[PDB]
C-alpha cells in the first residue's frame, strides 16, 4: 500500500526467485529422505573416487 | 528425519504458491504506473 | 556500493537520480504534511478550539507549505525537468484548500451553529483533492 | 570428589532448540531481505548510513544465532 512501486516489484521479485531456488534445490532430495546419503549407479563411483583422491 | 510424504506435501504447497505469486507479479508488472 | 569505478560521467543519468530523489522528499513532505493537518484538525476542533492551538497549527501548516515552496523552487531553478507546474499547482491548490477547511473548521467550532455535514463535506471535497494530487504525483 | 558436584543440567532444554531456531532465522530472514530491498531501491544522494549499520548488525546477530542453533537442532552439538 504505501510501499512504492519500485520497492514493491523489487520485494516480489526477490521473493519469488528465492522461493523457486529453494523449491528446486528441495525436490530433488527425495533418494536422500528415504535411503541414506550415497552416491548411486555405476558412473558416480569414479568422479567420487577421483575427486577424493 | 523427515517422511517422503511430508517433503512431498511441501514440494506442492510451495510450487504453487510460487506460481500464483508468479501471476501476481505479472498483474503487478502490467499495472506500472 | 559506495565505488563509483565509471570513466564517464553523463549529465542526464545524474539529473534523473536527483529529480527522482527530489520528488522523493516532496512526497514524503506532502505526506507528512496532510497527517499533522488532520491529525490537528481532528485532535483541536472536537468541542472547543479556543483559536490558540488552531493558530499554531495554522502557522506550522503555513511554515511547511512555505518549505514544501523553497523545495519546488529549487527543483525548478537547479534541476532540467521543470517538474514544477504540475508540483507547483498541486502545492498552491492544497494550501488554499488546507486554509479553508481550517477556516471552516474554526468556524464551526467557535460559533453558535455546530455545522457536521457541512465538515463532514468539507473532508470528503478535501480527501478528493488530495487523491486527485496523489494520482497526479505518480 | 564426585558428591559435591552435581547433574550438569543443560542452560537450555534440547526439546525447546527447533521452535527458537525457526522464529530467529524468521527474524532474520526477514531483516536480511529488508536490507537488500534497501540497497536495492537506493539513489545515491539518498543513503543513510546509520539505517544500514543498525538494521545490518540486527541482522547478522539473529542470523548467527539461528544458523548456531539450527546446526545444533540438527544434532551436530558443537
Amino acid at each position: 500500500l504505501r510501499l512504492s512501486y519500485e520497492k514493491q516489484d523489487t520485494l516480489l521479485k526477490l521473493l519469488i526467485l528465492s522461493m523457486a531456488a529453494v523449491l528446486s534445490f528441495s525436490t530433488r532430495l527425495f533418494a536422500v529422505l528415504r535411503f541414506e546419503s550415497v552416491i548411486h549407479e555405476f558412473d558416480p563411483y569414479f568422479n567420487y573416487r577421483t575427486t577424493r583422491f | 528425519m523427515i517422511t517422503d510424504v511430508q517433503l512431498a506435501i511441501f514440494a506442492n504447497m510451495l510450487g504453487v504458491s510460487l506460481f500464483l505469486l508468479v501471476v501476481l507479479y505479472h498483474y503487478v508488472a502490467v499495472n506500472n504506473p | 556500493v559506495r565505488l563509483d569505478f565509471s570513466i564517464t560521467k553523463d549529465p542526464a543519468a545524474e539529473a534523473r537520480m536527483k529529480v527522482a530523489c527530489i520528488t522523493e522528499q516532496v512526497l514524503t513532505l506532502v505526506n507528512k504534511r496532510i497527517g499533522l493537518y488532520r491529525h490537528f484538525d481532528e485532535t483541536v476542533n472536537r468541542y472547543k478550539q479556543s483559536r490558540d492551538i488552531s493558530t499554531l497549527n495554522s502557522g506550522k501548516k503555513s511554515l511547511e507549505t512555505e518549505h514544501k515552496a523553497l523545495t519546488s523552487e529549487i527543483a525548478l531553478l537547479q534541476s532540467r525537468l521543470k517538474t514544477e507546474g504540475s508540483d507547483l499547482c498541486d502545492r498552491v491548490s492544497e494550501m488554499q484548500k488546507l486554509d479553508a477547511q481550517v477556516k471552516e473548521l474554526v468556524l464551526k467550532s467557535a460559533v453558535e451553529a455546530e455545522r457536521l455535514v457541512a465538515g463532514k463535506l468539507k473532508k470528503d471535497t478535501y480527501i478528493e483533492n488530495e487523491k486527485l494530487i496523489s494520482g497526479k504525483r505518480q | 570428589e564426585l558428591e559435591a558436584m552435581s547433574r550438569y543440567t543443560s542452560p537450555v532444554n534440547p526439546a525447546v532448540f527447533p521452535h527458537l531456531t525457526v522464529v530467529l532465522l524468521a527474524i532474520g530472514m526477514f531483516f536480511t531481505a529488508w536490507f537488500f530491498v534497501y540497497e536495492v531501491t537506493s539513489t545515491k544522494y539518498t543513503r543513510d548510513i546509520y539505517k544500514e549499520l543498525l538494521i545490518s548488525l540486527v541482522a547478522s546477530l539473529f542470523m548467527g544465532f539461528g544458523v548456531l542453533f539450527l546446526l545444533l537442532w540438527v544434532g551436530i552439538y558443537v
